[PDB]
């Protein structure tokens, strides 16, 4: 899962 | 975005505040209409993924739609990961072959994304790939917000024809159905979903009437 | 659009968001008036077909008119396809001779369209050709929206002359009739479709009165 | 037919 | 407009959408006032005829005035055609010596107009010539719209002096009369078309009173 | 007559 | 910000007034919403610390929040000071190794910050480090202003579902909780905090229903 | 305005439409206030006379003031003509030594004005000279429009002090009186033209009170 | 402002009309608030003194404050004149060592100010020095306009806490008092100037409570 | 007299 | 303490 | 006194 629910798009 | 410098090198630059603001206004005023999918592309052409992320991280509303966009980005990537699997050990410290997170800009940086775009061999459009995935999630959202049906649309007796056709061709554009079905719908359903005898005035035309012939025939009918 | 780089090479660039927004506003505020056909050209001069497509893919309304534009683009192309038929096998991997879909940017890309524009031999204006076809479909649309007649226009007793002429020369511009007919209409019909004796005050002038002479003669008449 | 009815203008 | 490139070559560019919009607004808000003639020039300086045409093809209203501009462009050209007649056969395929239609951009193109401007010999300002002709037709139009007379203007008893002079010098600017007549009008008519005894307070000044002396003498009189 | 009455200014 | 000059040297430039004004408006209109944290970054990308300081020194209101940002900048620095302690005597007059105050631009200047960014060895992103610290203090402020709870949110009987989800995913974004907790909350709490039987219509879906499936299932329920 | 090209040559360019519009708005909104004289200079710095003429030819109102500006330009020139008389025959076809009309741009062109500015010897600022003359005529106009007197201004009992001083120092700026008189007026008249005993509260200060000391002493008095 | 040209030379340029207008609006809308001091700097960074003068010569109002700024510029200069006295005779015609009037741009020009900034030796920031002096006079003015006291501020029973703190930290910023006093005021006076028992809820925190802890503890108290 | 009364500023 | 309470951000 | 009271800022 690249972007987890609610995760701001972009670098972690 | 990306720029070039003397010697043939390339660099990174910021995304215009004017473009970020225009993306937000397109989303707010059109409430994720179909128009939003291409406005995004024109505003983001010549850009890189990191910037595309910021534009989508600025919109503070319509946040549910964005989760729908996210569910899509994770899928398309998984497909790419499978289609383009980790090659294995890489010679020296060469830049890693791009994966699902790299195309989005999560497990990567702008400098690596720009280097890939002009990698002397296998230059890869990391920027264009992440926009296509994003346009797929936006289109799902445009449909969820406005789920009105092409068949549901009906003409009114004191309501004109041009506007009914306007509502019809606008609804058809949002759909992702096959082109031949769209062709049948635009040569049959439109004549069918008219007033009781306005269907007949449209049919006055011998057959498969062109829309120029139909929009003029029923003017003031 | 297109730019140039050191060595004589050329590149592609994005279409300004300001230009896309101005094209949309020209279409919405003027409701596809005649003014829309040249506003499009000035906004799109120095551009390529891919960009012209995005501008026309952003307008989310007046969608019926756009189908009329599409019916036209498919025809002009067919004519070009017949006039410029597939040559046959092409040496090595040279860029294909352009066809109907390529001029529009559908079965092609911007880099191929820019390469054709500066092809060392047979440089072809792929961008200008697709705009001329588009201006033909826009003009059909301008007429469908406002089908008022030059002859239908009539002057009013408490209505002035300058404004009647204004409505007359504005309606004539939209028409695609022959120039000599336009010349006759602008030396006869205008004097004819006046008030009962305002036709006479215009005729006070000896013959073929110039419009300077007619707009001053009936001032406050 | 370059652009089929209802087809967004541009590449397929 | 025109730009330059390495080697001393020149190119064509588009006319800014901001400039086209500002030309239209100047025409609409001022309703073809005298101010319109120079606003056009500043907006169009460094341009070529093709662009000047588009600006004048965008205004969708005040179309009668435009026909007046056209009647003028055809005349000035005819004069140039007679003054600069077709030379005859031209060596090889050299660019044709410019004629009446070429200066306007009708029987020609931008590349030919730019080539003429820097023709190694006889560089000709094709752009400036077509703007002067156009400014003559605009001035005829400014007069037709506002045909108020400098003599017609009269002062009011509860009406101030500065504003009467303002209406007077604004009307005089539009006129195309001789400068000496303008000088007499600005040293006599203004004192004459005042209130019954306000003519006397202006005359308190010994003779040929300067406008600084006249605008201060009758302040609060 | 360069521009005929009603003719959009510019190339024919 | 920073620019480059011939020879490979770099220089300093001013921060656009348009960007300073847009940062202030983002803070005022959104009242320090979550959207403010990334708007700041896009406006400030390619910049240096001195400029970031001016933008934050222009906002004349919401001054308490700014003190919260300051409490954070002093801490992160202290950590850097400990992690990157003063090395000792430096050869000749070389630029000092950066410390906590230098990254912010207090005990330093722009020229020194730009020199560090391209120091031939150990080029350090002094600009990016001070923005990350700042984004941490802004996020604390976004929470203090809007301390509404994801659990506190509840649906209404005459209130729709899409908007409730909108309030839910917007509140979750502001939180700084773990991703797995966010995943559980977005697959359980949302179904739980609904209308008495709207929880059931959402559950009609077999299990772990995707949000596309949930936003369409309860449309007009 | 003026630009430079490779080889050390210089060229002419157009005056921005944004600058022309801003000059007009400054004249209209401030009704030829003192602020107009420097707004003109900043908008016109780096320009040439031809452009300064167009800006002043666009304002379509306040035309009387402009005649006052003209009366001034003709005088200053006459002085220059006398101070810098026609030298006589000039070798070959060298550019003529500048005269009164040339500095304004009437009996000359932009290319000649730019050539004079960088004439290898005696480079002359033709642009700056015509702006100084113009600023003198604008100042005469600012006074004619607002002839209120520094002495005429008086304070009110329920009227504050800061605003009275504001009206006082604003009126003094417009005046063209000597600096020592301005100094006396700003240390005496202001204390004198106050309320009956507000003159005393200002005098509480030992002598020649500084304006910081006077604006704080009578706060809420 | 200043620009650079081939060979390493430098030139002068105009100050943007957009920047002049933004400086005026910042002064008018904020009525010389503290925000005005840094808005000026950002708008004027990379500039020269002549331009800083024009911006301050455009504001046509708040003229008393400007005299306060002038009283300050004359003082700081006198200090510089004493600290940097006239050296004496200068070899040949070298540029004079800068004095009090030169830093401001009165007894000097832009070309001399730019030459000093890059004088091969002793390059002096004539531009930055005149802005620091100006920021001192602006700060005196910000205080004269709003002389409200940090201690004067008091909380209301139906008035919230965050806003009281907002009024408190905004007033403290304007003051020019010592930092330790500001630290004591921000750990004592704020708890003291609250509602009768709201002082106690703030004190619930063990000691020297951080503002994050104080702004959350009394939320809805 | 460079600019005669009422004469638009600039070239004649 | 890099920035003391109430200290305008930036150089001292 | 660099700038006398009421003197427009800048060159004399
Ligand atoms: O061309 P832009 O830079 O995009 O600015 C113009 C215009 O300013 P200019 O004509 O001076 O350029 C507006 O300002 P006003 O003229 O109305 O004062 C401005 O908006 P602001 O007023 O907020 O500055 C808005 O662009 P932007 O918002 O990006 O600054 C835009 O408006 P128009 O397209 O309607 O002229
Ligand atoms: O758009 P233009 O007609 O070329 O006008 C430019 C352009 O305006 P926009 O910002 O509205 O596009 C500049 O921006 P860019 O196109 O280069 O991005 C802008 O300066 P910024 O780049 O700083 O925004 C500049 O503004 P200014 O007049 O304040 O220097 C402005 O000038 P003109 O309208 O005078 O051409």
């Amino acid at each position: 899962p690249v972007l987890f629910p609610g995760q701001p798009f972009g670098q972690p | 975005p990306v720029q070039q410098t003397g010697g043939g090198n390339y660099i990174h630059v910021p995304l215009s505040p004017r473009t970020l603001n225009a993306w937000v206004k397109l989303v707010e005023d059109k409430k994720f209409g179909a128009e939003v999918v291409p406005g995004f592309q024109a505003l983001s052409e010549g850009c890189t993924p990191y910037d595309i992320n910021q534009m989508l991280n600025c919109v503070g509303d319509h946040q549910a739609a964005m989760q729908i966009i996210r569910e899509i980005i994770n899928d398309e990537a998984a497909d790419w990961d499978a289609q383009h699997p980790i090659p294995g050990p890489l010679p020296a410290g060469q830049l890693r072959d791009p994966r699902g997170s790299d195309i989005a800009g999560t497990t990567s940086t702008v400098e690596e994304q720009i280097q890939w775009m002009y990698r002397p061999q296998n230059p890869v459009p990391v920027g264009n790939i992440y926009r296509r995935w994003i346009q797929i999630g936006l289109q799902k959202c445009v449909r969820m917000y406005n789920p009105t049906n092409i068949l549901d649309v009906k003409q009114g007796p004191k309501e004109p024809f041009q506007s009914y056709v306007d509502r019809f061709y606008k609804s058809l554009r949002a759909e992702q159905t096959d082109p031949a079905v769209k062709n049948w719908m635009t040569q049959t359903l439109l004549i069918q979903n008219a007033n009781p005898d306005c269907k007949l005035v449209l049919k006055g035309l011998g057959m498969n009437p062109t829309l120029e012939e139909m929009l003029t025939a029923c003017q003031g009918v």
